[PDB]
């Protein structure tokens, strides 16, 4: 086991932190391209869970 | 006078500095983000230049025989127009004035053998109407009849597309006016309680310099004249 | 009179000490944030010195048998016309200095006889009118006339390009209201609450010490003359 296992640095993915990070904001955006939220909606959401 | 890239190197070196609409190097904004800034612009100064009176504009009409309605648009000027739509154009441009539309306020209609003419007069039967901000009426047209129009103009208007008007013509006691106008826009634009907070305050800004170049004049805007009104009324 | 280091040696010493524009031996400011510097200051000059009236400039124009509008730019002036694109100009600096383009506002003209011409009178027919506040006309010009035009000035633009104007030349009472206004650009640019705090007591500042030097009248603004309609009007 590696550091690189857990994050690789890049918003992309292959990393555990990177994918609980891509899947957290790919449901925000889920809910944000029905007209329901604003971005700084799902901004302050995304950060709050990070 | 100055360029449009003056614009964006000013907004890229002032305000917006520590937003990411700029590029790397902090000297221009990314392509993506220029007609948002393209149409703050616009709108700012369309705001000043109702504001202030500042240009003062003319528009040469003639008259037809069978036409009442006269409505000031490119479609009618000579540079402008469709042959084929339009058999024979009224309003008179010149190859390097093509006449974009910036009407805000008609002020003088003058004849052209050099007498005035009433505008939006009720009871006076020799007089010229406006059923619209930009539409003029001559209810008895006549041979060899032209007609001058001094108008209030506003700023023509920012393409940056190779055939736009790149410049601005301001004074510089109202360039930051202008940049917190748009600093408003974009910061009003995020939706975040911060954001809104920071946008209040340029708007601020915006009308305390406004009042100040009212407060001292910086622009001339007062006018006075000599008397006439002394003779006429038969005094001596 | 100082120049542009001496300023940029001030602000690493004064305020914007704390901060991280500042050098590691708090000597003078970093290359790369210059031109914001450069650009608070031209602002805050243009500013004093529209308010305070502090410069009293002069230029000479040449009438032109075909043109009726003069705008006030440096591309019809002697010293910096370019000869393919002006074939004559009508600005002349024939003595010194360069004419910056810094026309706030126009007070008197003067006839090249003596005689003064009256500004934006619609009554008197000779008169002369400025359509834009830089911009004068003259609706019949004629062979050898020439006309002097007084205004009040602003502060030539700064650049340090190795052609701008290096030097400051402004009141010795009013630089910390100048270094006040660029603090106040700079902490508001941050974007964050504490410096915002910092920015309004900043802006607070400048306007209070404005307030003060106009309290006590040390630009000399207030003018006061002698009375010259106790005669016109027929006392004895």
């Amino acid at each position: 086991i590696t550091t690189e296992q857990l994050t690789t640095r890049e918003v992309g993915g292959s990393g555990v932190f990177d994918a609980l990070m891509q899947s957290a904001s790919n449901h925000l955006l889920a809910e944000f391209k029905n007209n329901r939220i604003t971005g700084g909606d799902y901004v302050k959401a995304y950060i709050a869970t990070m | 006078m100055y360029y449009i890239e003056e614009l964006f190197c000013r907004l890229a070196n002032g305000v917006l500095n520590n937003t990411g609409i700029v590029t790397d190097d902090r000297g221009d904004i990314e392509d993506d983000s220029k007609p948002f800034i393209i149409v703050a612009a616009n709108e700012a100064l369309t705001r000043l230049h109702g504001r202030f009176n500042m240009r003062n504009n003319n528009v040469v009409v003639e008259m037809q025989e069978g036409r009442t309605n006269y409505p000031l648009l490119a479609k009618y000027a000579v540079q402008s127009y469709d042959p084929n739509e339009v058999k024979c154009p009224f309003i008179m441009d010149l190859a390097g004035e093509k006449f974009a539309e910036d009407v805000i306020r008609i002020l003088e209609v003058y004849d052209d053998k050099g007498r005035r003419r009433p505008l939006n007069d009720r009871n006076n039967p020799c007089s010229l109407f406006t059923p619209r901000p930009n539409v003029l009426q001559n209810n008895a047209p006549k041979a060899w009849e032209v007609l001058n129009v001094m108008y209030q103009a506003k700023h023509p208007k920012l393409s940056t597309a190779e055939d736009g008007y790149n410049e601005i013509d301001i004074p510089d006691t109202l360039d930051p006016a202008l940049d917190a106008y748009i600093a408003y826009r974009y910061y009003t634009s995020l939706n975040t309680p911060e954001s809104s907070a920071k946008a209040a305050e340029y708007l601020s800004f915006y009308d305390s310099i406004c009042r100040e170049v009212v407060e001292y004049d910086l622009t001339s805007d007062t006018e006075v004249d000599t008397n006439t009104l002394f003779r006429k009324r038969g005094w001596r």
